[PDB]
RNA sequence: AGAGGGCGUGAAACCGUUAAGAGGUAAACGGGUGGGGUCCGCGCAGUCCGCCCGGAGGAUUCAACCCGGCGGCGGGUCCGGCCGUGUCGGCGGCCCGGCGGAUCUUUCCCGCGCGGGGGACCGUCCCCCGACCGGCGACCGGCCGCCGCCGGGCGCAUUUCCA
RNA sequence: ACCCACCCGACCCGUCUUGAAACACGGACCAAGGAGUCUAACACGUGCGCGAGUCGGGGGCUCGCACGAAAGCCGCCGUGG
RNA sequence: GGAGCGUCGGGCCCAUACCCGGCCGUCGCCGGCAGUCGAGAGUGGACGGGAGCGGCGGGGGCGGCGCGCGCGCGCGCCCGCCCCCGGAGCCCCGCGGACGCUACGCCGCGACGAGUAGGAGGGCCGCUGCGGUGAGCCUUGAAGCCUAGGGCGCGGGCCCGGG
């Protein structure tokens, strides 16, 4: 009875420890690949332009896939069409933000909420800093902080997304499984903008903070994240 | 060398002053005893700046130290000797108050019994 | 005034009815009195059926 | 400040039974435990029903229990009913059944047992089958109560067939202006 | 139990649950069924269709016992008799058929709802339905009129 | 049963005593004075109760038979233990643990006995400790 | 009489005084500190206790062990007997087992086709023993194992008490 | 928690009102009193008992009622609803 | 030579808003706990013959389904064992189970919290009387009254000291 079972339980124990090691190693290599993937993406955009510039030509790079959208005014006296879209972006509180994949449908929904949001095209670093510092899962409808990959995996592992790093790659490249990785993320509760804003009520173009500021959404991210 | 309680944490109180009743100051007919105002205009009941405060469940005590005396115990109002022997197995967490209406002969009888069982008494040196 | 569904009902408390309310606090005292009186009548009609005719 | 409506945040379902009776409450203690520790959703359904009102757990007639077990395949099983099992005088031949009920009326009890039927209590059902395996979970007709005949699109609202609350039926209790065509109109 | 009622919980509050714009005045509608035609009409003619108006024939000295005729359905006719009449029958082998005096049990009419078990009877009754008759015959029995 | 009669009793018994945000229970053979299911003398088929000895020296353990409750006269069975503290506990320990009787209780039964043997501490010694009584 | 003839208790408004404190934006109020008072808890070191251990002093009988007695628990062989559930056998209680029935019979009896009582019949409730099974907190008796108490044994590298 | 000081805050409540610190009314102060009741009828909800039934009244049988003008029982158990 | 007006910088100031943390409550979780292994769980266990360093010689996949804390192993001596928790000594224990379990109890995770009229829930809030119950309290002083005394409660209120 006894020594047979004990060894069986020790065997079990080991087979777990082995698997843990394995999945860890996968995670480690998956990152290493994504490091090489982002490098390759960055260079091969510059590569292109230089080559257009060598000819009397132009390289118009791709219009952006993905944008971060911060709600920059409050929750009083807000029109019903705006209000609905703002709760279709999950931007309920002021200074909540979400990633948002762009397309004719999506962009126009941002057009209907323009003077209620600041938004634009996040950096790589922005996607990291938001995910690591303020990455919270939706896990049985309980906002829970992504303390381990056992959380991400448990939920998103049916998509091939098994770690924080995978998540970041799904969000940033806007993969197949974006909708499901992006919805998994609870909307980002960011603090107030350190150093202040310019003007809440007016558009970026015209001095204020609202609307599309494209590249410059990253500065705002750093002073709020 | 008094009876120490088992655990003597820091009690920490959210509000110390009594909430008093609006215009209890101005009138002898109104008593301090809190009453929520129900007046249609009422500085207080609509939470203006500079007014008397309204009690909420917000001010509530921490559950660890709710009803905890300064000494660290909770009271338990003992009425005669037999009623003490309850506390026998607590003593480190509950003390014994003796009642006002108890006579100065059997007040004494309680106190010495509690002293055997090491139950702390909260009004012993008194009737005499 | 009626409010959303119910029997359009007619109570008969328009006369001065509280002047003619008839309570039943008697009834136990009554029930006994009859019963005594009954047992007395038996005893009077000595071997005759208590019933009657 | 956040925008949510706090309007339907509190779900209104029951948690315990509203009754204070001690035997039912023991059944609840038993089926809470089973509900939580078994995978059987039978236990959950049963548990849910123990908290419901008299109205909400209507009586299941013997004839209704017969015909529901007459159905093809649920043969050599046990019927379960969180309500009561009543007689049907308008059924005669009663097959030998297996039954669970909180109550069974004295007639219904005789008829079943005379047939060679077994009657079970709910504590007994649990020991017999803690995961509800091989059970027929029935229910009495919820919308039996005469109550419901007054519910719906009101009377005097075209194409409603909704009993009005009337002191007494008869020639001259309603049936004038608003039912006859001869008298005003009709709905 | 006043203890449980609502006025205990209203203590302190001004209006006593009747509001302060409009109040609790005495009889704002009119007393009772006032305004059945005017000013309460909608309630009357959407929850009491047919209150107003005469209909049908008067009948002066109605006496209910003349029209007394309590019915019973075939559904539960065998209920009137002891099970051991319905048992000593589907047995016996004489083809007897036991009597069921329905008027004894307090029903005058025999109407015809329900399936009657294939087991002959003699039903004595004051009145019968057409269908109740037919069903009874189909079982292999005989309806019997009584005064 | 045990549970059924606990349903009858839980809030109503004469032995219970609420007041001052606590609750308690005064029924005999309840070590820990709790109005609990576990710690209730009257309800359970097997019961433990550790009272002090009437002598003033020592402790009594109070088992309940199982033989026949219905007959309370015969139901409980008392046993004085008047031994060297450390021993007393062990005898109670074995009574409880090695008889497989009310195993749930047992540590509570030890602490009770312990507290009782504390009680029979010295009253005179306590008086000396509280007041220095030096130089008036 | 800090119960004095409208006198038990003797609240508040209001007044007198005594003590303390303040004082040109009517007072009063909320929040926040400070100062002073009133008492209350101390300490004439509060270094607070409790386990276990090591050493150092002092003192009673043990524990460990057997032996004798008592009591308790738990157990299976269900061993032997009482106990009761489901089933089967006795048709055995059935008339020495009663009620109920629109089941039957007026072969019966009694009273006047009906009432009462028998007599069949059915449904229900009780005796006899055997067998199987749930051996069920429903109990006893022996045997076993374990526990506890008392007394016997054990006098001291032990087991206690105390500092 | 008694008093005083100081900084900041701070208009008088009740009420009708779209709007009350209002040049809108009521209010010198304190004590005691003081206003959603009971009956009947309906409806829905909930709890319990019994369930094709259910029912209790009214009446009666059991006691001088200490507790009783209760409690119990009734081929009335169902005339009847 | 702005403390004005028009255009613009840095910098700093603070709301009950935003972020982090504490504490109270409410809602939600098919929430957990009536006593058990187990953290992307992706089995466990008979039992029979045949055998053994064999294994299941499958993707630059970057990997999840299979591998390097053992499967067989050290001991008794190629053969036997691979044994029992009344004792593995324990990070898991399926033999028994809280310090915890008033199961109307206890515990864990999230989220949220303006409010007239109005609605509902809970009040170990409060008053007076009745059935029960506290081997309650009371001339060794009840009720009430008063108190710059000590406390509890978010609060309704409450408890103690003195008079
Ligand atoms: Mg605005
Ligand atoms: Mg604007
Ligand atoms: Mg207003
Ligand atoms: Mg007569
Ligand atoms: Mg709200
Ligand atoms: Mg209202
Ligand atoms: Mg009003
Ligand atoms: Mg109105
Ligand atoms: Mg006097
Ligand atoms: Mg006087
Ligand atoms: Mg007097
Ligand atoms: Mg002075
Ligand atoms: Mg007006
Ligand atoms: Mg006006
Ligand atoms: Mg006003
Ligand atoms: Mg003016
Ligand atoms: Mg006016
Ligand atoms: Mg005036
Ligand atoms: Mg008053
Ligand atoms: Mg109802
Ligand atoms: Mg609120
Ligand atoms: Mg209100």
């Amino acid at each position: 009875n006894f020594a047979e079972l004990k060894i069986k339980r020790l065997r079990k124990k080991f087979a777990q420890k082995m698997l843990r090691k394995a999945r860890r190693k996968l995670i480690y290599e998956k990152a290493k690949h994504y490091h090489k993937e982002y490098r390759q993406m960055y260079r091969t955009e510059i590569r292109m332009a230089r080559m257009a510039r060598k000819a009397g030509n132009f390289y118009v790079p791709a219009e952006p896939k993905l944008a971060f959208v911060i709600r920059i005014r409050g929750i009083n006296g807000v029109s019903p069409k705006v209000r609905k879209v703002l709760q279709l972006l999950r931007l309920r509180q002021i200074f909540n933000g979400t990633f948002v994949k762009l397309n004719k449908a999506s962009i126009n929904m941002l057009r209907i909420v323009e003077p209620y949001i600041a938004w634009g095209y996040p950096n790589l670093k922005s996607v990291n800093e938001l995910i690591y510092k303020r990455g919270y899962g939706k896990i049985n409808k309980k906002r829970i902080a992504l303390t381990d990959n056992a959380l991400i995996a448990r939920s998103l592992g049916k998509y091939g997304i098994i770690c924080m790093e995978d998540l970041i790659h799904e969000i940033y490249t806007v993969g197949k499984r974006f909708k499901e990785a992006n919805n998994f993320l609870w909307p980002f509760k960011l603090s107030s903008p350190r150093g202040g804003m310019k003007k809440k009520t007016t558009h970026f173009v015209e001095g204020e903070d609202a609307g599309n500021r494209e590249d410059q959404i990253n500065r705002l991210i750093r002073r709020m994240n | 060398a008094a009876l120490r309680p088992l655990v003597k944490p820091k009690i920490v109180k959210k509000r110390t002053k009594k909430f008093i009743r609006h215009q209890s100051d101005r009138y002898v007919k109104i008593k301090r005893n809190w009453r929520k105002p129900r007046g249609i205009d009422n500085r207080v009941r609509r939470r203006f700046k500079g007014q008397i405060l309204m009690p909420n469940i917000g001010y509530g005590s921490n559950k660890k130290t709710k009803h905890m005396l300064p000494s660290g115990f909770r009271k338990f109002l003992v009425h005669n000797v037999k009623e003490l022997e309850v506390l026998l197995m607590c003593n480190k967490s509950y003390c014994a108050e003796i009642a006002h209406n108890v006579s100065s002969k059997n007040r004494k009888a309680i106190v010495e019994r509690a002293a055997q069982l090491a139950i702390r008494v909260t009004n012993p040196n008194a009737r005499l | 005034a009626p409010s959303r569904n119910g029997m359009i009902l007619k109570p008969h408390f328009h006369k001065d009815w509280q002047r003619r309310v008839a309570t039943w606090f008697n009834q136990p005292a009554r029930k006994i009195r009859r019963r005594k009186a009954r047992q007395a009548r038996a005893r009077r009609i000595a071997p005759r059926p208590a019933s009657g005719p | 400040g956040v925008d949510i409506r706090h309007n339907k945040d509190r779900k209104v379902r029951r948690k315990e039974p509203k009754s204070q009776d001690i035997y039912l409450r023991l059944l609840v203690k038993l089926y809470r435990f089973l509900a939580r520790r078994t995978n059987s959703t039978f236990n959950q359904v049963v548990l849910k029903r123990l908290f419901m009102s008299r109205t909400n757990r209507p009586p299941l007639s013997l004839s209704r229990m017969i015909r529901k077990m007459k159905l093809p395949g649920r043969e050599g099983k046990t019927a379960v009913v969180v309500g009561t099992i009543t007689d049907d005088v308008r059924v005669q031949e009663v097959p030998k059944l297996k039954v669970c009920a909180l109550r069974v009326s004295s007639r219904a009890r005789s008829r079943i047992l005379k047939a060679g039927g077994k009657i079970l209590t709910f504590d007994q059902l649990a020991l017999d089958s803690p995961k509800g395996c091989g059970t027929v979970l029935l229910s009495g007709p919820r919308k039996g109560r005469e109550v419901y005949r007054h519910f719906g699109k009101a009377p005097g609202t075209p194409h409603s067939h909704t009993k009005p609350y009337v002191r007494s039926k008869g020639r001259k209790f309603e049936r004038a202006r608003g039912r006859r065509a001869s008298r005003g109109y009709k709905n | 139990p006043s203890r449980l009622r609502k006025t205990r919980k209203l203590r302190g509050h001004v209006s006593h649950g009747h509001g302060r714009i409009g109040k609790h005045r005495k009889h704002p509608g009119g007393r009772g069924n006032a305004g059945g035609m005017h000013h309460h009409r909608i309630n009357f003619d959407k929850y009491h269709p047919g209150y107003f108006g005469k209909v049908g024939m008067r009948h002066y000295h109605l006496k209910r016992n003349q029209s007394f005729c309590p019915t019973v359905n075939l559904d539960k006719l065998w209920t009137l008799v002891s099970e051991q009449t319905r048992v000593n029958a589907a047995k016996n082998k004489t083809g007897a058929a036991p009597i069921i005096d329905v008027v004894r049990s307090g029903y005058y009419k025999v109407l015809g709802k329900g399936k009657l078990p294939k087991q002959p009877v003699i039903v004595k009754a004051k009145f019968f339905s057409r269908r109740a008759e037919e069903k009874i015959k189909g079982v292999g029995g005989a309806c019997v009129l009584v005064a | 049963s045990a549970h059924l009669q606990w349903m009858v009793v839980r809030n109503c018994s004469s032995f219970l005593i609420k007041r001052n945000k606590q609750t308690y229970s005064t029924e005999p053979n309840n070590l820990k004075a709790r109005n609990s299911f576990r710690y209730n003398g009257l309800i359970h088929r097997k019961t433990v109760g550790v009272e002090p000895a009437a002598d003033g020296k020592g402790v009594v353990v109070v088992m309940k038979r199982r033989s026949g409750q219905r007959k309370p006269a015969t139901s409980y069975v008392r046993t004085t233990i008047n031994k060297n503290a450390r021993a007393t506990l062990s005898s109670i320990r074995h009574m409880i643990r090695k008889n497989k009787y009310h195993p749930d209780l047992r540590m509570a039964a030890i602490r009770r006995a312990s507290a009782i043997l504390r009680s029979q501490k010295p009253v005179m010694v306590k008086r000396k400790r509280t007041r220095p009584t030096k130089s008036s």
